[PDB]
């Protein structure tokens, strides 16, 4: 059967957190450009409190879409260095959404 | 003999453009 | 491709279909007074709960003050009991009439198998939330106790201070 | 659990501690070819084979719908050319 | 050579299952009855 969106939206939440996906999508010109998809990135957003958040796979990703909630006032610009940064920022990132969460 | 060599001038943070598309079987 | 293309819907809201929702869905909501997609700004109404409170996904199914257990004891206790009983029987088989081993063979993995089914009721998050919590709990102990000793040493000294300086008077 | 008294498992037949050779009698070939004789002497010389099974015929083996009446006659003819 | 290693290795399997027998009865007597008549369910 086809899948609501609810199904879709959760699926495209938990794959924004792939280091290579994001790196494609900030490749093509037009994807940054476009205000769509910005405007649905912060649609995005209201994702970060319960029961939504119950239903997440992989809480990493609840910080990178808010890390590229920062990329519209940052700027792509800065593409190149986001695998670099994402590994050496890793660390601390995932003790803040263990503080966010385990506490 | 050799005046000076070259300076390190690496680019590990080029993210290169390799195009991937034959992915799907 | 490797990578999926952005979902459709994505395309369709621009910045006035943003600054335009508040009225549409005033007038949505007034009209009202799966969903069919009739205009292009529904999508940013927010999507209904399912009311079966199910999710399924990839060919699987998804859905208070911490905010006779001897029988499972006694239970387990008898099940590896019998349990070596069976290993021993098993390779006494292998011993005398190997060729149909495999009888038992499985039959003993039943019985761990079963072992596993006794952890699943078992299942272990209290236990965790109950050890963290006497951990931080000590830890704070340790830290006020500390804290009335340090300024109770303090307190001495001066006391002691307040004595010398008074003899010397 | 698996304790069943009602299954009974019964020795292989026959069973390999005893002297198999013997259960059925068959120890004279076994004798006939055995690798050493009862008091450990070679008994014959052994070798790869059948040549040896031949050699009392004459001969030196150094390395080891139809008419019968009408072929005679042509090879008589033959011959006798 | 190979009944020679069979008639070996059930000496061998036979001193086993006695020995485990025995020290199951030994430090488990109340599984002492059963483990007899896995003899009897073997031998």
């Amino acid at each position: 059967p086809l899948p609501t969106r609810f199904e879709v939206e959760l699926e495209f939440i938990q794959s924004l957190a792939n280091i290579q996906y994001v790196t494609y999508l900030l490749t093509q010109q037009q994807i940054w450009k476009s205000p769509n998809f910005k405007n649905y990135l912060k649609y995005l957003e209201y994702w970060c409190n319960p029961p939504y958040s119950q239903c997440i796979v992989y809480p990493n990703c609840l910080f990178i879409l808010k890390l590229l909630n920062g990329f519209m006032e940052s700027a792509l610009e800065g593409l190149d260095e986001l695998p670099k940064i994402i590994q050496l920022q890793g660390p601390q990132w995932m003790n803040e959404m263990v503080e966010r969460w385990a506490n | 003999p050799s005046y000076s060599p070259t300076s390190p001038s690496y680019s590990p943070t080029s993210p290169s453009y390799s195009p991937t598309s034959p992915s799907y079987s | 491709s490797l990578y999926p293309p952005p979902p459709p819907y994505v395309k369709f809201f621009t910045q006035s279909n943003l600054e335009k929702l508040p009225k549409y869905k005033e007038k949505k909501a007034a009209s009202a007074k799966e969903e069919e997609i009739t205009c292009a700004l529904d999508y940013l109404i927010p999507p209904p709960m399912p009311k079966n409170q199910q999710y399924r996904a990839f060919g699987s199914i998804w859905q208070e003050n911490e905010s006779n257990y001897q029988y499972k004891i006694q239970e387990l206790r008898k099940l590896l009991k019998s349990l070596l009983l069976n290993y021993l029987e098993l390779i006494g088989v292998l011993s005398i009439n190997p060729d149909m081993y495999e009888r038992k063979v499985e039959n003993i993995r039943t019985i761990l198998v079963n072992i596993h089914h006794l952890l699943n009721e078992y299942r272990q998050s209290r236990e965790s939330l109950i050890m963290l919590l006497e951990e931080q709990l000590e830890y704070k102990r340790g830290e006020i106790r500390e804290i009335e000793q340090v300024c109770k040493q303090v307190h001495d000294k001066l006391t002691s201070i307040q004595d010398t300086l008074r003899t010397g008077s | 659990y698996y304790v069943d008294p009602e299954t009974t498992y019964t020795y292989q037949q026959p069973n390999p501690l005893q002297d198999l050779i013997s259960v059925y009698g068959l120890d004279d070939i076994s004798r006939q070819v055995a690798r050493t004789n009862l008091d450990g002497t070679k008994a014959v010389k052994l070798r790869k084979s059948y040549k040896n099974q031949i050699a009392d015929l004459s001969g030196k083996f150094s390395t080891i719908n139809f008419d019968w009446d009408l072929c005679s006659s042509v090879l008589s003819q033959f011959e006798r050319s | 050579r190979s009944n020679q290693y069979q008639r070996g290795k059930m000496h061998g399997l036979k001193q086993l299952r006695d020995s485990l027998a025995d020290k199951i009865v030994d430090e488990f007597p109340e599984l002492k009855e059963p483990v007899e008549d896995i003899i009897k369910r073997t031998s």
